[PDB]
């Protein structure tokens, strides 16, 4: 009835919307109304894809962490490290899915609009990898507290430079998507270096039985193929205007986020159960 | 370039009907959607309604929904408006005008007008 | 149905000068506001459409501002070719409507 609007082509969008030219049809006008934006999550378009992944990825780690956060206290060494530990790995998690399936929504509003919320989802990917080393790097050197902390140190420096380049507005073009794959994509492959530290400060046969030595190589398969996707438009790039709805790369790499950080979760799980159980004790 | 190249002017009598043509060229004509606009001589603009060529639909304004009928032909990228029972109140300038997704009009046509007279 | 109305209806100002008019809706139209110009006996051009998108190709003295059910068209500095007639419309109601116009006169 009211707020009524179509599609439109590549090439009557603006210069602020133009972010693949390989997605040749089906894009959302410009409407600067909040109400619209949010009223297209049931309409199909370029990014409804984009939107639902993140939408309901946010709901999977919603649940997963006030269930983790709401496990009774009884079952831990310490609760209180334990589940802020925790905790980080989460609030970075939620950040993340939440600033991105709102960027997705509110990015056909307006140009201000969508260079704040295209900071924010870059900022959160950051959130996200930062939250991940807190309880990977805890129970990992949880006897060596000296790396643990220095390699928080270099995760946060780390991160905290890739969220003052993600405020910047060159930094978002089209011209830099390379430049945005390898900036996430070397912030995954600093964790390169306490995996091996983990690997010759216990045994290389534990590395692989316990916990997970596939950990790492899901992982980084999913590092190195969401990067590669995202900088170069795998499957529009064959054919544009074959993927302008679904199956595009930036959707592919929306549910490899999901994926790894549920494989991340996986994965640290079963490396504290590692930590307070017997031949898992400190040693010298 | 877009252009929309509109019928000439019409003078009839009054109690007859007529037809005025858009002739759409430069864009998909699908793609977007054709409004029509009255505008009497020394008055203001007024919406009739707009059309949907890809999906036929068309949405009126009550105050012409009993004057105007939509038509289109797709296989030559025209539009076409049909004014019934004229009289002297329907003496005006129509134009076409093209959305671009949202109904802001970037393209018009030159316009067509009808003359209802009896001298 | 959304009605809109134009306060300056007749405008007359000098070459250089600031000029505004307002468009007040009745009910919010949460920005879905375009501006045209009109000259004698031509069809209209549009110059600003969401509220304050300025269309391709018009001067940047043509400026457009407001939010909710008040909006403006402000020109920096008057031409004397910016003389005819400026319309606002909305386009969220499902009628949509025109102002009631103001003609611009330079003197
Ligand atoms: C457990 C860690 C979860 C987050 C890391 C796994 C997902 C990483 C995704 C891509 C890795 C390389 C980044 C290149 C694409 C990022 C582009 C962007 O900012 O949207
Ligand atoms: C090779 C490229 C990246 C390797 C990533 C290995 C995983 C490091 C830890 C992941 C994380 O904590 O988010
Ligand atoms: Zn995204």
């Amino acid at each position: 009835s009211e707020g009524r609007w179509r599609v439109i082509p590549y090439d009557v969008l603006p210069d602020w919307l133009k972010d693949n030219d390989y997605l040749l049809h089906g894009h959302r006008p410009p409407m600067p109304s909040f109400r619209a934006c949010f009223k297209s999550i049931f309409r199909i378009h370029t990014e409804t894809g984009n939107i639902w992944t993140h939408l309901l990825g946010f709901v999977l780690f919603l649940f997963l962490g006030i269930l983790t956060m709401l496990r009774p206290n009884m079952y831990f060494m310490a609760p209180l490290q334990e589940k802020v530990v925790f905790g980080m790995f989460f609030l970075g998690a939620v950040l993340c899915l939440s600033f991105s399936w709102l960027f997705h929504t509110v990015y056909c509003h307006s140009e201000k609009v969508s260079r704040t919320f295209s900071k924010l989802a870059y900022s959160g990917i950051a959130l996200l990898i930062m939250g991940s080393f807190v309880p990977w790097l805890y129970y990992s050197f949880y006897c060596s507290p000296q790396p643990r902390l220095i390699y928080l140190s270099i995760v946060c420096v780390l991160g905290i430079s890739a969220i003052i380049v993600a405020q910047w507005d060159r930094f978002a073009t089209p011209k830099h998507r390379q430049t945005r794959a390898g900036v996430f994509l070397g912030l995954g492959l600093s964790g390169v270096v306490p995996t091996m530290h983990f690997t010759i400060a216990e045994g290389f046969v534990k590395a692989t039985t316990v916990g997970q030595m596939g950990w790492f190589f899901l992982m980084a398969v999913m590092y190195i193929t969401g990067a590669g996707l995202y900088a170069a438009r795998i499957p529009e790039r064959f054919f544009p205007g074959k993927f302008d709805i679904w199956f595009q790369s930036h959707q592919i790499f929306h549910v490899l986020v999901v994926a790894a950080a549920f494989v991340h979760f996986y994965g640290v799980s079963n490396l504290q159960e590692f930590r307070y159980g017997l031949e898992g004790g400190c040693t010298d | 370039e877009v252009l929309l190249q509109q019928s000439g002017p019409e003078l009839v009598k009054p109690g007859a009907s007529v037809r005025i043509t858009c002739k759409a060229s430069g864009y998909t004509f699908t793609d977007f959607n054709m409004d029509w606009v009255k505008q009497s001589p020394g008055k203001s603009l007024e919406w009739i309604g707009d059309f949907n060529p890809n999906s036929g639909g068309s949405i009126y304004n009550q105050k012409f929904k009993d004057k105007a009928t939509f038509t289109v032909d797709k296989s030559s990228s025209t539009a076409y408006m049909e004014l019934r029972s004229l009289t002297f109140e329907d003496t005006a300038v129509y134009y076409c005008a093209r959305e671009t997704g949202t109904a802001w009009f970037a393209y018009w046509g030159q316009g067509t007008l009808v003359t209802v007279s009896a001298a | 149905d959304i009605q809109m109305t134009q306060s300056p209806a007749s405008l007359s100002a000098s070459v250089g000068e600031t000029v505004t008019i307002t468009c007040r809706a009745s009910g919010n139209i949460h920005n879905f506001l375009a501006w045209y110009q009109q000259k004698q006996g031509k069809s209209p051009q549009v110059l600003v459409y969401n509220a304050k998108t300025l269309a391709d190709g018009v001067p940047s003295r043509f400026s457009g501002s407001g939010s909710g059910t008040q909006y403006s068209l402000k020109i920096n500095s008057l031409q004397p070719e910016d003389f005819g007639s400026y319309y606002c419309q909305q386009f969220w109601s499902t009628p949509y409507t025109f102002g009631g116009g103001t003609k611009l006169e330079i003197n």
